[PDB]
């Protein structure tokens, strides 16, 4: 039973790394190329025909529309999450300069908007912060990392600031190193998705092997939202790095807790692999992380956490390569040249001349 | 629809989802459609 479960990680874990290669020859990433597979695969559906002004307009309903045009920017009077819009202004307004013109429908809401199984109308383009294969939506680096991510407590104005986050982690990391971790797998967090339900119970029945307890988020409609438990106090990202073992899954779609989570140098366990954001593609299985299937049983959690316990050395191994990746090639220097190339790689598919709209409101610089 | 679980009301605000968006109610001191706004 153990054995043969010990036998199945060891071999795929060799597997994956025996096979693995950095994302970029150099780790400094000059080319910015490190990610490119990504923005190449989301663009790659309209190389063939470019992008029409048709399109576009076809393509406006489902975000909020940015357009360059004679190096200013121009939006929507209406954003429907304005400190999200503020985000995405962060890295929009310093290339605004150096880019020839072009119009971006970008969606600020969780869920992507251009369902692969539906078509025409949703053709797109349209840029998204998550998507799966179900979707043709182009991933951009989220707002969070400036600004705009959800708010709580401790981030009463939202999330952001990822610049100054990874400071905070590796202090935090260098603080708490691997020994003095707690052997206990960690969560605290909102019930945004019922695939979280089984590690909630498990931490139930057995608080010894995991501590794993439900938030209350701003959209709680009843008992039910937390299993029927009182809600838990919100622990800081700072606070995650006492726990040698911790826990991400997708919420309404992809979830900001994964790449602060590697910042702890603790063992990561990522729960799914539909749910995407622009880097996570260049985080590899076994290698960053330890991968589990959508809704994991109980009994999954018990074996997993049990054969890494037995298992620290490797354990530790891994947590650092997951550390060292998001160190390394999640840098703000990252998103700001992922965003730069998308956007000339983008613009290029424009069949079309860019005209001003007078109802579009300027933003700047 | 569920728009407010992201928690996008700032500085205090609280979040009612509709069918088609979302709307927040902001604490005195605060405005705009996130609250992200000072009055």
């Amino acid at each position: 039973n153990e054995d043969e479960f010990s036998f199945k990680i060891r071999r795929q874990i060799e597997k994956a790394n025996a096979d693995y290669k950095p994302c970029s020859s150099d780790p400094q990433d000059s080319d910015c190329s490190c990610h490119a597979n990504v923005l190449k695969r989301d663009l790659a559906p309209y190389k063939s025909t470019g992008v029409t002004r048709q399109m576009i307009e076809s393509s406006a309903r489902y975000g909020t529309k940015y357009k360059i045009y004679g190096h200013r920017l121009y939006r929507d009077a209406n954003c429907m999450f304005p400190a999200r819009c503020e985000g995405i202004e962060h890295f929009l307004l310093p290339l605004v300069a150096t880019l020839p013109d072009m119009d971006l429908i970008i969606n600020t809401r969780d869920y992507p908007q251009l369902n692969a199984a539906w078509g025409n109308a949703a053709g797109g383009p349209v840029f998204s912060f998550s998507k799966t294969k179900e979707y043709r939506d182009i991933m951009y680096p989220a707002w969070t990392f400036w600004a705009g991510g959800p708010a709580t407590k401790l981030h009463p104005r939202g999330i952001g600031r990822w610049d100054q986050m990874r400071e905070k982690l590796e202090k935090r990391a260098a603080a708490i190193p691997w020994s003095q971790k707690r052997s206990l797998g960690f969560f605290r967090g909102s019930r945004t998705s019922d695939e979280r339900d089984s590690l909630i119970l498990l931490s139930r029945r057995n608080p010894e092997l995991v501590e794993a307890q439900y938030t209350k988020n701003q959209g709680w409609k009843s008992p039910k939202d937390t299993l029927d438990a009182p809600a838990a106090d919100e622990v800081s990202f700072e606070d995650h790095c006492k726990y040698k073992y911790l826990f991400n899954f997708r919420g309404v779609a992809a979830s900001f807790r994964l790449k602060h989570l590697f910042l702890c140098k603790s063992l990561v366990f990522h729960v799914g692999d539909e749910w995407q954001e622009f880097f996570y593609d260049q985080l590899k299985p076994w290698v960053h992380y330890v991968p589990l299937k959508s809704y994991p049983s109980q009994q999954e959690y018990e074996h997993i956490l049990s054969f890494f316990k037995k298992n620290d050395a490797l354990a530790q191994e891994i947590a650092q390569r997951g550390y060292d990746f998001i160190w390394e090639h999640l840098r703000m220097k990252d998103i700001k040249c992922y965003w730069r190339k998308l956007l000339k790689r983008y613009v290029k598919l424009l069949q079309y001349e860019v005209k001003p709209e007078d109802q579009l409101i300027y933003i700047g610089p | 629809g569920d728009q407010c679980e992201s928690n996008p009301c700032l500085n205090g605000g609280s979040c009612k989802d509709d069918i088609n968006s979302y709307e927040c109610w902001c604490p005195f001191g605060f405005e705009g459609k996130n609250c992200e706004l000072l009055e």
